[PDB]
């Protein structure tokens, strides 16, 4: 065919079916040539493996990225607190690592590791001291931003934001072209780190899904099959994703578990299963490269307990409250960037952001604690090795109140900053801040419920379910819980979420109640609202993304939909044959529909076929190329084989899908969605009536939602 | 318990390495692309 | 509308557009009637968790009956070697629970179990006793073996085989009426025990899978959303079904994954979470009765090493060479049970097979242990504490050869004996018997690597890997290796057989090592067949199966497949005005087919519908009886509003899916596939030309497969 | 009931001694190889040893449970089995 046709321009969604007949024909040429020589049974075998070699590079890519990802920015948060003079390379942990001045109060204490007030000031402890460490604590996190935000501006607008929402409408057959580019892909990999060396609310491991998915589509450009059909390079870019999860998480399972049922429209079998290698393998690099198996393992020596649900289930409702709450909050906030002025000035917004979190970061503990370490903090359960602040109440009697007014700031500076900072021009996860409000949250539960035991061993079910004197309660499993649970309720995901909540600590004995919390959460999200927050950042950006959820009136009919309608003048079409070069492309210059319908006649209406705009463009172009005398004069004939007519039979449809007026459009909506449909044609006695699109589709949610 | 010191050594040097090549090249853009 | 409309009729797939319709419509009437008074409400809440009540009954079931198989079939499987006097309930190990005189040799040895030569001969030990104890192990297994094929042949002949085949089949869309009835289910329940203590080579772990979708469909009639409608009845089977392979392997993920791989030709998002959480409740209840939380637990203290990989891989092609094996093998025997007359004596074979099967069990310990059983002494990994025979040879010399050979000679038998066991007309599984050929494997393989580690630790890789003399290689990791490999490879099961396998084991170490030996079994297996076990099974029973691996060929087109074709005489139609009851009673009773398009004129050849046969005569019997004068002459008008005549407008379905005849038969096939359509008229130039069906594809596909 | 509950010693040879496994019904804290073991066939300067080699568990069973399953289900077996016999003598 012509060079060019079947490809789309850019924010153009594609037609599943055609991507699928494309890639059936190539399978069919690059068999039957098999047998022709050795050479071309070396490319089938190839082409064959091109599945399992672009999976496998994207995992290890996806685990290469992740394990440098986590170092790097571990030393720049370590890089706020101090500097360790005897090596600038490395964080306090590390730093701290081989001291034998190590005590028990402070396992990070030691004197190569020298904080900024004993860099400037010179003294370690004092007004002065901790007057200096504030400053240069924000001065730090303010630079960090500022690069950030610099760099994604700069270099890669697309770099910001988690970019799930964008993942997900893109493996509905949404294009943008650039998203997962090499220069986003590079430029995401600096600013998540820059960003969350910042202290700003936000997380690294949800972008990193975007980043696997950058890497995916890099490699599939690698093979032939991956490059030239967009519905493989979207199942490439399931298994890349499925990869960003397990790498972010550790959960090779919960990412192929979140790759079904949050980012990929379309599932078949063997992705399953590609994107589970993809997840192994990634997960294996990271292993290989980022220790130095569970990232936030818990050891809860109690099982827990029937009556331990209450109080999950209670977090669950928790999970959910906040949760729509977000998502009422953030894309209130986030419209209001799209609406004002301020949304002008992202680089202001971001240091603003940064400068009003640090400043009210440093005071407390908790929130200058770097988020994921926070959440490991609390999901450590309390034990007399341990000399934790959390666990001090506990090891006084057996200050509460002090330990849990400090949780609560902390709960709250982090809901707070989490609306403002998510949406913001940089690279920006929700999962870890709704980890660490969650893990909070539970953390305050727990205390509570050990709290109600200890004093009132009395009560029959705290005397029956826990010894008296007994430390039944542990407050890590309700942080646990609390952490599924707003998770659940701000992205609304229900197994995935449990299995990489699951994974992430390493424990099944507590999966009954991750699911209870996880449930309640959903539903009570659902009760203020069904869209989670990457569906509604989708809606709030306006991409053209089409869910089951959303569903038409009994009394909308595919005529309703139709394009022509009755105001708009009658749909272009073209006539088979006596038709003119100069017409075609007078009609595409004049249009900007995506394809015209070809008819045998005017009067007849009688469809022939489909071609779209693109494609009738690209092959007019290359046949005059191609061919001289093609002034605009010569005729085209669309029907099957002086004036050498040019022939766009080729790039036409000879099978466009078809519906009847009177069809009902919740079928046409299920025919869409089910088969990937980019438009489809209303027939009404054997004629032309008019053409409904996916864009009409959405046009018409969109309408009735708006309403 | 046991680290590696060369994973770090890679990781940090080569991070920073590519963050002063981006800083660079902004630099460029803004001034010596003119 | 009349009742009865809508009904599907005994070995008939389901249109799931209709259904989807039908539940739109009904959800629509309930939410309109809410607002009318309170009891509305009531209703309508019930009907929103309908879904989750349906889920929590169908867990609940699933657990008890799985637990309570598990106990009487251990129970009963021990009554063949004794009987525990002091207690006619106690299995070997319950009777020898807390008797002190037992042994550190002897770990069931108790004066208070008695064998059945010292119940009738008084001696324990001498030629006599161990003729009697084979003669009474032949004879018990023989009775548990008639037992349960009588049983199966008297109530329920649907309760024979493990069922996965059927259950795919069913929620495709294929009806079997009875298959997941109460008699089925009780039937079932019982000969599954029976089967598992008669020794034959078979489990009872996927009939489970039967059992818990018996459950689901029972518990449906409940609830009215998913009795009415056949496609929210499937969707309960799907959970259902996931819910079997929890109990069945302690693995909801597993399940869930296993669901959507394998059984679940759609699952709904919500399906998802549903499964989960039923998986979830039936674990819980399962760990609630049958313990008295891992089943298979292994504990490898040494960490898998990479070149460990190369001997797991040799494993999975082993599995792979297994697997097709048997399919081409089992198959092959099967088909001769329906062409010959041994499968006219169903009872006589089951108790063939169960006689041979004990006479070459009994003589071998690993043959005569019980499978499950045997696949737990092979995961074990060995140690001074423990006192297997399997570890002798380890404990001589730091005899293999004996202990090597008696492995060989297990996994001859149990290969051999899959083949005739599986197909007979008694609950066979086939998880159980792959788990213990690929466990035997593995072990003779780990066994192997251990012996040239040991003997030959100059070699660098073993030097480098191992320390000398160190036992660094574990036996019960290659078994478990080698059983995954094994099932992937007669399954084909990717994902959801390593996640079930994990769980079986609950150790997250082992999962690379277990993916790729199920990699390299899968990939074996497909060089010999793409087609799984279950699969071979519903081509050999000649179901309504389609297939996404299925597709036609590029020259064929909808023309092709058009029912009328040359031969056949035009197919039936409908007059939609002027015709009479008594001639739409003719031709319903002289054609069979499903559905007769209606259409406007007999000249016009106009497409008006499509009208069901059994929608039809509903209709007309239905208005016949309410209307009097109904004898037959009066007119039938299709068309929308003396004679009274009667309407059919309602019973037929007003915008039947359309394709045109020179569309591809591949974009037919993928409409079927993916609305799961009954049925698509083929129209040229507006007017109908032919019918295409479901089953006119799967006999074209048959032919193409069977040429 | 003490048939529900038990707990038992393993231990794996020891120079001269061989192993053995000591099984008796105490509680969970009771349940230690000292109190398990009694008397140590090691000496007493070497029992420590033999105990740290011994692993010690404490078991309990729902022996009521696999009662009512078993009860259950052969009464359902003999129900099926009689209507079975009536189906093929009686009902002709
Ligand atoms: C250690 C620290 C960790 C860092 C992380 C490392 C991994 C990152 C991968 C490396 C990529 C590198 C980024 C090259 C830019 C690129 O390569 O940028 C293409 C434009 O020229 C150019 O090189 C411009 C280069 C100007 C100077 C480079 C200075 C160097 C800077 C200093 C550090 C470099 C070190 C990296 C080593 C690793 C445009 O290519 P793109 O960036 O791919 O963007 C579009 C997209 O790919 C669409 O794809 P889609 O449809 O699938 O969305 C296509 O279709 C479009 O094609 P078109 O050109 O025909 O429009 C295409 O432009
Ligand atoms: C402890 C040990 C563990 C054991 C396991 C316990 C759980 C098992 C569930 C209990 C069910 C019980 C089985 C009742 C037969 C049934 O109830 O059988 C229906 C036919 O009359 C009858 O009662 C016949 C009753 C003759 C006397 C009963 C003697 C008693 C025997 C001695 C032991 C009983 C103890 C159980 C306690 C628990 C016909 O019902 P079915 O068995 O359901 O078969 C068809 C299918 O359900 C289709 O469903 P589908 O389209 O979804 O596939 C429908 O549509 C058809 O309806 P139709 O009648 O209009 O044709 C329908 O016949
Ligand atoms: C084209 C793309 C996919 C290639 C990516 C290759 C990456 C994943 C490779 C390059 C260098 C590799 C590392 C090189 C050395 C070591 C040390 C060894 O003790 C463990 C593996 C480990 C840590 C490797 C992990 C994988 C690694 C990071
Ligand atoms: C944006 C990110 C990537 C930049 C990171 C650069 C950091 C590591 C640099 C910038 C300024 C540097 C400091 C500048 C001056 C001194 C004084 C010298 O006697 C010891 C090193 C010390 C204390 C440096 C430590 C490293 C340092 C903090
Ligand atoms: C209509 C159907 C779904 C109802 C099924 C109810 C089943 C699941 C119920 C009935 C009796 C119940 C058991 C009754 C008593 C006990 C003892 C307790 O220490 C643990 C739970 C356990 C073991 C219950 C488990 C669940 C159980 C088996
Ligand atoms: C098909 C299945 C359900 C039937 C199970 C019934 C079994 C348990 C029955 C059948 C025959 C029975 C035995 C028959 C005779 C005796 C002798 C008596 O002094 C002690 C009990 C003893 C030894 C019985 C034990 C239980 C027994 C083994
Ligand atoms: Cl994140
Ligand atoms: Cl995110
Ligand atoms: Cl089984
Ligand atoms: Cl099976």
């Amino acid at each position: 065919p012509i060079p060019g046709v079947g490809t789309y321009d850019d924010f153009h969604t594609i037609d599943w079916v055609r991507e699928k007949c494309k890639d059936r024909e190539r399978h069919r040429r690059i068999n039957s040539k098999k047998k022709e020589s050795a050479w071309e049974m070396t490319k089938s075998l190839y082409d064959a493996w091109s599945g399992w070699l672009v999976v496998t590079l994207t995992g290890l890519a996806s685990g290469a990225l992740a394990g440098l990802i986590d170092i790097a920015a571990d030393w720049m948060t370590d890089l706020k607190e101090g500097i360790c003079l005897s090596a600038l390379w490395y964080n306090h942990e590390q730093c701290c690592w081989g001291s034998n001045e190590t005590t028990f109060e402070e396992r990070d204490k030691c004197p190569q590791w020298k904080t900024w007030a004993e860099l400037i000031i010179g003294q370690a402890e004092g007004p002065g001291s901790y007057i200096m460490n504030y400053i240069m604590y924000i001065f730090w996190a303010l630079s960090f931003a500022f690069l950030a935000v610099s760099l994604v501006k700069v270099f890669a607008p697309y770099a910001c934001g988690s970019g799930i929402p964008e993942i997900k409408t893109i493996l509905s057959g949404f294009i943008i072209r650039g998203y997962l580019g090499k220069w986003t892909l590079m430029i995401k990999t600096i600013t998540l780190v820059l960003a969350v060396a910042s202290g700003l609310s936000l997380g690294k491991e949800g972008p990193l899904v975007h980043v696997a998915c950058c890497c995916g589509n890099i490699f599939s450009y690698l093979f032939p099959k991956y490059s030239t059909n967009e519905a493989k390079k979207r199942e490439v870019l399931s298994a890349a994703s499925a990869a960003g999860v397990s790498v972010a998480f550790g959960a090779p399972i919960g990412g192929v578990l979140f790759s079904l049922e949050e980012v990929s429209y379309y599932f078949p079998l063997k992705t399953l299963w590609r994107s589970f290698f993809a997840a192994l393998v990634a997960a294996f690099v990271l292993r290989s490269i980022n220790p130095f198996l569970v990232l936030f393992y818990v050891e809860y020596h109690t099982p827990w307990y029937l009556f331990e649900l209450f109080p999950f289930i209670l977090l669950g409702v928790f999970g959910g409250l906040w949760g729509a709450f977000f998502i009422r909050a953030n894309i209130a906030w986030c419209r209001r960037r799209k609406s004002t002025k301020f949304g002008k000035y992202p680089v202001l917004e971001v240091i603003i952001v940064a400068a009003i979190t640090a400043v009210i970061a440093f005071p407390n503990p908790y929130t200058r604690l770097n988020t994921s370490e926070l959440i490991k903090e609390l999901f450590t359960d309390c034990g007399p090795l341990e000399s934790s602040s959390l666990c001090d109440y506990r090891n006084d009697m057996n200050g509460v109140y002090s330990a849990i007014w400090q949780l609560c700031l902390a709960l709250i500076f982090k809901i707070i900053m989490t609306v403002f900072t998510f949406g913001i021009k940089v690279p920006s996860g929700l999962f870890i801040p709704s980890m660490a409000i969650g893990a909070i949250a539970g953390r305050i539960v727990g205390i509570a419920v050990e709290q109600l035991a200890y004093y009132h061993h009395d009560w029959f079910i705290f005397k029956e379910w826990c010894e008296v004197g007994a430390d039944c309660i542990t407050p890590g499993l309700y942080a646990m819980v609390g952490a599924a649970a707003c998770l659940g309720g701000v992205t609304r995901m229900t197994v995935s979420l449990v299995v990489i909540v699951f994974e992430l600590t390493g424990g099944l004995e507590y999966i009954v109640p991750l699911m209870a919390a996880v449930m309640t959460s959903k539903w009570v999200g659902d009760a203020f609202g069904r869209e989670g927050i990457y569906e509604a950042h989708i809606r709030l950006n306006g991409y053209p993304f089409l869910d089951a959820k959303e569903e038409f009136t009994h009394t909308t009919l595919a005529a309703d939909v139709m394009r022509p309608r009755r105001n708009d003048p009658p749909l272009a079409v073209l006539t088979q044959d006596n038709m003119t070069v100069d017409d075609i492309e007078n009609m595409i210059n004049e249009t900007s529909y995506n394809g015209f319908p070809v008819i045998m006649s005017k009067e007849s209406q009688r469809l022939v076929g489909f071609a779209l705009r693109r494609d009738l463009t690209i092959a007019i172009e290359s046949a005059r190329k191609k061919q001289e005398g093609i002034v605009g004069s010569s005729r085209v004939c669309f029907a099957q084989h002086s004036p050498r007519p040019l022939k766009l039979r080729s790039i036409l449809d000879m099978s466009p899908f078809t519906v009847t007026d009177h069809t009902p459009m919740e079928i046409v909506v299920d025919i869409f969605r089910k088969l990937g449909l980019r438009q489809c044609l209303v027939t009404h006695n054997g004629r032309l009536l008019g053409i409904i699109t996916k864009k009409d589709i959405l046009r018409h949610m969109a309408q009735t939602a708006n309403q | 318990e046991e680290r590696s010191t060369t994973t770090i050594k890679v990781i940090i040097v080569i991070y920073l390495s590519v963050v002063g090549a981006l800083l660079l090249y902004m630099a460029f853009l803004m001034l010596v692309d003119p």
